[PDB]
DNA sequence: CTGGAGAATCCCGGTGCCGAGGCCGCTCAATTGGTCGTAGACAGCTCTAGCACCGCTTAAACGCACGTACGCGCTGTCCCCCGCGTTTTAACCGCCAAGGGGATTACTCCCTAGTCTCCAGGCACGTGTCAGATATATACATCCTGT
DNA sequence: ACAGGATGTATATATCTGACACGTGCCTGGAGACTAGGGAGTAATCCCCTTGGCGGTTAAAACGCGGGGGACAGCGCGTACGTGCGTTTAAGCGGTGCTAGAGCTGTCTACGACCAATTGAGCGGCCTCGGCACCGGGATTCTCCAG
């Protein structure tokens, strides 16, 4: 818990302004935090599962990639 | 020269679970576009996990893996019950 | 932006030089003459209108020239109280021969602008690492090259539609930085004569 | 002794198993696979038919056409995240009216 | 006082952070957040590091093209401010509420 | 005379629980046709092959006209606009 | 031509499937190009696959696999 | 080398390799590894075409993945191509609304 | 052990076009990943399309084919023109 | 603003027609049974390397007054779009060719798989120095308020 | 409209400094041949089914007219957020330490490849009966002027 409260509201503001938007409603910022728990629960979930299917205990940069393969949110940079 | 459908296998699906519920040949041909959709993901998700873990041999652990990864929770709970109770049925015959 | 005198015995006359903003262009050279390339846009999907005037592959001078032409002639008559008229095209040049109602020859010819990488045959070349310095070369490898016309005039080579570098503005950027201490004829102990030589022989030979 | 009859299945398993080898998916294909494999087909075939079964009992039809299909998959939120992609002919949309427009 | 008009400041953050790209979210906050999530669902998992860095660069992508898609529903709105049911209206275009 | 909207409400209850084609089959597959037309001459169409893509255009088309709708009512109207399509191709990201 | 014969009142009928109420007169020509740019792009993949099979009659099963790779999955015609 | 042979710069006889490894099929002719390193050299190269350019834009003589996301993302027809896909370090467009400005 | 990497091969390509211009490791492993998603891509494609024939043998042919309806349409060309022109010179 | 008036819609129920259910006969593919190597399971040991920890730092998060500027509410205006009519259009359904082209078998023979052997390209490991970010002063670009 | 004091961003100037660029040593996968078979090519063929045309038939497209409700502009104004100022937080970073577990190396073993016989489950054709489409009249559902 509380842990999904350290995304700062001005770091969700530099997110918005590096999005192009000028304003900003008061209640955006609980709406983004929730949202990019759904979206980090999702690939975390496949995560987890790549990791505990290689029969290790270690969580590796790679298997964070073919999570974001399968996701479609496809990253290049770490492989 | 034969067109391999699952036609009667899903056939005799529908009489096991149904047995007073027809099914149209359109819908017969949407659920065998299905089952070679599901197929086709599984298989692919699986060989890749192979060419991944440098393993040359698929086994139902890593079918259990692409279906904890292709299907949403609960529904991946389920199938993969339902696989782990069929593969102890097939170990133990 | 380059106010060019080429002819320093008489600053009357002008050459003004026009640039056009163009895509990236794969480069044919010609018959291995080592400075006259062929303009290829290589691929462009923003369909930018110069493609949409050239022919084939290469990017037609003759036409550029004509059509550039056209629109002064066409336009330079519309000037009120200023006497510009078109003079000869003749002399196998890029001409354009404009005269500002007393004896002020401008001679208007419209460059192309590449902000490409520059090609292979200009590698070994832009000599000022001993001169300058190799970081002022690099610097000065990292401005765009330009693209001006003339038919390859080798006997019986006519209207042909090769291209020739142009490196003007190098030129112009290393005679206001052409000392190896960085403030030649800047301050009064630096008093070079590179600029007064240069200016020396360019009016002899003139 | 058919091998879906020895795991207690109904797909077929020497189907699966021959689709596993000469697909090109791995260089060998353990034995359990297809057996896990249709298990797994017989599961989503079982629940996907079964929901559709109850679209066509809704309809109060003893016959499942696309339609049904469709209702079924789209109803079914956890088949719809699974099978948002897919577009079913003759499938038609769910009932859908905007309350604002009402 | 010195004091801006409030759009002036905006648009030079926008200029700020369109030319910048380093992390914007702290990053040990974030790697508390995906060590709970996992923690979560398999207890003790160590992480690669870069592993983490992927992932917030995954998730800060993802938020700046939600931002764009939320910004361009709040301008087609004939409103110049973002409110969270732009970014629904986004996410269920995309496909994610429905 | 009804309400203007009453019986459009009444063709969209319709039309929601209808399944079959709403584009007239022969301008489309002419439309089809030309198209193909003008990518390579001379062409032979399976009838199935343009019913199912008669089905993917239509079924795109509903979706893309339940995304414009909620774009619209999102802009506190009821009439859809050429700018709401353009925010619906936008975000799709189809352009 | 055939984008009219795309006819206003079918468009409409789509968007009554959609379930919109209200429909600007501007909607129907842009209904039109999408459409023709959405056709543009099945057509092409579909006769490429029509052309590798070094064939001249375009089957459903390339339409199923031109819409399959495109990600707008259809069943029930072919795969 | 094939490389040599085919006058190209990528690796015929790697993607021959990777190509037997991968499993895509049994059987792997020999134009086709000729081919695909023929289309990747040309889409790195137009790629790293376009980074240098965008790289002498901003006066940089060392490619980092900013420009590649300039490069990618000021193409529409790349963009076009690469739309799903996330670069890494690459931040986005400079790209200001028209409704914003005064 | 040893890694598979196209990085070299990236900076040939690179000398070939810009010849005086850097990389970073970062670029470097964005490009990696790249041509590997190519790769794998165009592979999967061909692998696909051999499989919708029912031809065990993937041929240039293949490649042809899966970067026509990959890629989009005037690079698609523009690749497609050069990967023939490539093949032709390793035919001779 | 509640009742009645009437236009439209959903079952009722007969008709009827026609596609799913279901056997029957053929037959390739699944199942059974040895043999083989070898990929995978397992063990062991290194050793990177991920987790905790300090402790100083300083941008950065956090809070708060506040004016302004934007959101929303209200007000009228109007035309653009809905609905019903009134006409015409042409899509559709069925028939009926003519042939283009898909599918199949039948021989073939090149082309890739596979095996062998040698190399030289590819990768790991140094290292010199080069692009970049550092600060730091200075200049060019952009606002905000009074006449 | 125009000038003036900021205020930020860009350009030029030493100084790093860690990462590219280039040499060096190894070493296994490509290369060069050599063979065997089997997929793919090609010829030639059955036959499906597309293209086209036509007649008739009707649902539907197109146009017209009346008008009305929402889009749009404007007035208004209230508050929510930006801007700014001041105030604690804790992220970051280097730094060292502990050992957890990836990774490598070797050592076996059950398992699939592979072949080969043996036969049923699976498919193609084949009847065959209930389910879906209408078509008018009951029954319901539902909006619309007024005292």
């Amino acid at each position: 818990r509380d842990n999904i409260q350290g995304i700062t509201k001005p770091a969700i503001r530099r997110l918005a302004r590096r999005g192009g938007v000028k304003r900003i409603s008061g209640l955006i910022y609980e709406e983004t935090r929730g949202v990019l728990k759904v979206f980090l629960e999702n690939v975390i979930r496949d995560a987890v599962t790549y990791t505990e299917h290689a029969k290790r205990k270690t969580v590796t940069a790679m298997d964070v990639v073919y999570a974001l393969k399968r996701q479609g949110r496809t990253l290049y940079g770490f492989g | 020269s034969r067109k391999e459908s699952y036609s009667i296998y899903v056939y005799k699906v529908l009489k096991q679970v149904h047995p007073d519920t027809g099914i149209s040949s359109k819908a017969m041909g949407i659920m065998n576009s299905f089952v070679n959709d599901i197929f086709e993901r599984i298989a692919g998700e699986a060989s890749r996990l192979a060419h991944y873990n440098k393993r040359s041999t698929i086994t139902s652990r890593e079918i259990q893996t692409a279906v904890r990864l292709l299907l949403p929770g609960e529904l991946a709970k389920h199938a993969v019950s339902e696989g782990t109770k069929a593969v102890t049925k097939y170990t133990s015959a | 932006n380059t106010y060019e005198h080429v002819k320093i015995s008489a600053p009357n006359e002008f050459d003004v030089m026009f640039k056009l903003e163009v895509p990236r262009i794969q480069l044919e050279e010609y018959s291995n003459t080592r400075a006259y390339y062929f303009v290829k846009f290589k691929r462009n999907p923003k369909e930018n209108p110069l493609s949409q005037f050239l022919e084939g592959e290469i990017l037609s001078a003759s036409k550029m020239l004509s059509k550039f032409r056209k629109i002064i002639k066409e336009e330079i008559n519309d000037i009120k109280d200023t006497d510009v008229i078109m003079k000869r095209k003749r002399g196998g040049s890029p001409a354009v021969t404009l005269l500002i109602s007393e004896k002020i020859s401008v001679d208007i010819t419209l460059a192309l602008e590449s902000k490409s990488s520059w090609p292979a045959s200009t590698q070994e070349g832009l000599r000022i690492q001993n001169w300058l310095s190799a970081k002022v070369r690099k610097q000065l490898r990292l401005k765009p090259f330009y693209l001006v016309p003339k038919h390859a005039k080798e006997g019986n080579g006519f209207q042909e539609e090769t291209w020739r570098l142009s490196f003007s503005h190098i030129e112009k950027e290393i005679l206001n930085n052409h000392g190896k201490s960085k403030t030649c004829c800047e301050n009064k102990e630096e008093k070079c004569c590179r600029k007064d030589c240069l200016k020396l022989m360019k009016y002899l030979l003139e | 002794k058919t091998r879906s009859s020895r795991a207690g299945l109904q797909f077929p398993v020497g189907r699966v198993h021959r689709l596993l080898r000469k697909g090109n998916y791995s260089e060998r294909v353990g034995a359990g696979a297809p057996v896990y494999l249709a298990a797994v087909l017989e599961y989503l075939t079982a629940e996907i038919l079964e929901l559709a079964g109850n679209a066509a009992r809704d309809n109060k039809k003893t016959r499942i056409i696309p339609r049904h299909l469709q209702l079924a998959i789209r109803n079914d939120e956890e088949l719809n995240k699974l099978l948002g992609r897919v577009t079913i002919a003759q499938g038609g949309v769910l009932p859908n009216i905007q309350a604002v427009l009402l | 006082p010195h004091r801006y008009r409030p759009g002036t400041v905006a648009l030079r953050e926008i200029r700020r952070y369109q030319k910048s790209t380093e992390l914007l979210i702290r990053k040990l906050p974030f790697q508390r957040l995906v060590r709970e999530i996992a923690q979560d669902f398999k207890t003790d998992l160590r992480f690669q590091s870069s592993a983490v860095m992927a992932l917030q660069e995954a998730c800060e992508a993802y938020l700046v093209g939600l931002f764009e898609d939320t910004n361009l529903c709040a301008i087609h709105a004939k409103r110049v401010t973002i409110m969270p049911k732009d970014i629904q209206l986004a996410r269920r275009i995309r496909g994610e509420r429905a």
